[PDB]
């Protein structure tokens, strides 16, 4: 409530708000006042949204010097390029005069298009079901330890994003593109209600960036089509997608009776150079599993081929199976650990690789008939 | 490449 | 001579040749070969050459192992990246057996398709008649200082490229693309004849690419039609552009009656700043001079609008003039200094801008009618 | 836009 929008602000107080609210920001332009930053001034309090219709991204700055409410939306980049060209320490003076947003700091002036506020989108209402918090820290490893697996696009659309499920005292994240999969849990130190949501893969990217690690806690609030993310002076919203995420639980290869073990960087670098050689488009390298060895072997159109043998800790039948390696190197740089351990049943079966010392993290991975 | 579901 | 080429070589000893020589390679696939090395053992010698028909690197790699002489040329990014793969401290091990190039360390095993040295193009036989020996750092000043005024496919094919002279005891680059000029010029401690050669915009980012400023001197050599610079172990040739470049002492304002004197700093900045509201195709920015003063305005086709004041050196009459922005940031970005100096006439004629406090480099920038 | 030539 008020029409004559103004406040002075620290540029500092200004800078990693403006960054953050941006982050849904960019790409096609549809309805002009998506590229803009919704300013709102009201008691105290600066706010700064941006949307993406999808996702929302609001930050709040306290205001210390005398302001007047209002509000208007402004050109994200500009704004933000403007008051990040500005000098350390400068004070911000910014007010709306007419449609124009005006912004000032010693003899620098800019003269701002402006989009009626009245015009912003709003995600709808909802209702909160679930809530809990927990350490940044901990959602930032659940996510890092599976996101490279979601789908890109998908017709199975329920498949491009990623599922977060609450289960006793845990917190979950599964991803797969019906190719391979990634499942992680963490405990988070309260009994939860069960629950299941898909956050479309752009909001999980968007949460990721809001998460700086620090010690302010994130706060979730889950609804039956909606989650929101808070952390310090961020809150995150973002639309649910709808479907039946497949259950990690019957992918899980059943009762695999191969156990391989070896070395996590050494199996990664073999694999990084067979690479080069494997085709440039279906990327499949052959295994060769048999008493403490595995080979691999890649080739291309070309005729070109590249071989590494390892040893490993392996007893059982000798076979041999096709991987795409790039699903193999995500796996083996998300596990960042000293020994793996797979466990491989036939040539035509999933596999499932995992830390050889932590079960936190599943990854399964399903093969190519080469 | 095979699917898992 | 030797039809069965063999080498055996430290892994360390190969990346940085692998990575100089392939400087000139990439973009549209033409003749096969061009995406490929040619190696060539001889005489305690392996050399590794890349080319664009324009341009070739050389690198020379002393071989301390049993080698066997002859020649092939490989995928030049496939074997880099190969090599690069290796762990730390690998020996390679290479050798032609038939049409394949094999690449073998530990239990690692490449096999490359290779293309015929004999194939591999050759620039032209040429005398040089012109030689000498710098810094590298003194190159370095050299083109930087005047790299970003090259134009880039400008119809007066002798712009997209940098004048190289030498005068008395000094090396002198001149850029520019009709709009903006840079010359700089260096002593470097000996006599030479005058010589004035223009080298293709390619091969000024290659030369400079090979510069890693350390303490092995650049030794150059110029003929009528080609360049070529010795630094370490690389050898790198390019072709000369054909055509009369502009003469920078007849394109130097004549007698500029109006001087500013401004920090560097400062008046970048508020540039930058401007800028932001500039129009996004034409970056026109109006100059207001007044006494001890400069104002700066930008505006665009959503009437937006930019405006900085600054406190500047400046006695004499006002004046208003107009410049494409980036021209400006540009020049102010290589200056790297305390003060500035603009050097004026009136707003239809070129500025000259410099170092308050040296002359080895100068920069001229034609108007804007805005 | 002018030139320098």
């Amino acid at each position: 409530p008020g029409s004559h929008m103004k406040f002075t602000v620290e540029r500092e107080h200004l800078l990693k708000p403006l960054q953050q609210v941006s982050g849904p920001l960019g790409g096609r332009p549809t309805l002009p006042i998506l590229g803009n930053l919704l300013l709102q001034v009201a008691d105290g309090t600066l706010s700064l949204t941006g949307t993406d219709l999808e996702m929302e991204m609001v930050a709040r700055v306290a205001l210390v010097q005398p302001h007047e409410p209002g509000a208007t939306t402004v050109p994200a980049r500009k704004f933000f390029d403007i008051c990040r060209g500005l000098p350390e320490g400068a004070e911000i003076a910014v007010q709306l005069e007419g449609e124009r947003m005006l912004v000032r700091s010693g003899r620098s002036r800019f003269s701002l298009s402006t989009l009626p506020a009245a015009d912003f989108p709003n995600l709808d209402d909802w209702q909160s079901e679930v809530e809990f918090t927990l350490p940044q820290a901990t959602m930032k490893r659940l996510i890092e330890a599976t996101q490279f697996s979601m789908a890109h696009q998908d017709v199975r659309y329920y498949l491009n994003g990623m599922l977060f499920e609450t289960e006793g005292e845990e917190l979950r994240t599964v991803a797969t593109d019906g190719h391979r999969l990634a499942v992680c849990s963490m405990p988070i130190g309260q009994s939860l209600p069960s629950h299941s949501v898909i956050v479309p893969r752009k909001g999980v990217i968007e949460l990721m960036r809001m998460l700086d690690g620090g010690d302010n806690p994130l706060r979730v609030q889950i609804g039956s089509n909606n989650i929101r993310a808070h952390v310090g002076d961020f809150i995150f919203t973002s639309k649910l997608v709808d479907g039946r995420f497949p259950d990690y639980r019957r992918v899980l290869p059943k009762n695999p009776d191969k156990h391989l073990e070896a070395g996590c960087d050494l199996l990664k670098q073999a694999f990084a150079r067979a690479a080069i050689l494997s085709n440039e488009k279906f990327r499949g390298v052959r295994l060769y599993v048999s008493e403490n060895q595995l080979k691999i072997t890649a080739n291309n159109p070309e005729q070109e081929e590249a071989e590494e043998i390892l040893d490993v800790t392996y007893s059982g039948a000798e076979m041999e199976i096709g991987f795409n390696v790039s699903y193999v190197l995500d796996v083996l740089n998300a596990l960042k650990c000293e020994n793996v351990r797979m466990m491989l049943t036939d040539s035509v079966s999933s596999v499932q690789i995992e830390d050889a010392a932590s079960q936190s993290a599943a990854y399964v991975v399903m093969p190519m008939r080469l | 490449q095979a699917x898992l579901f």
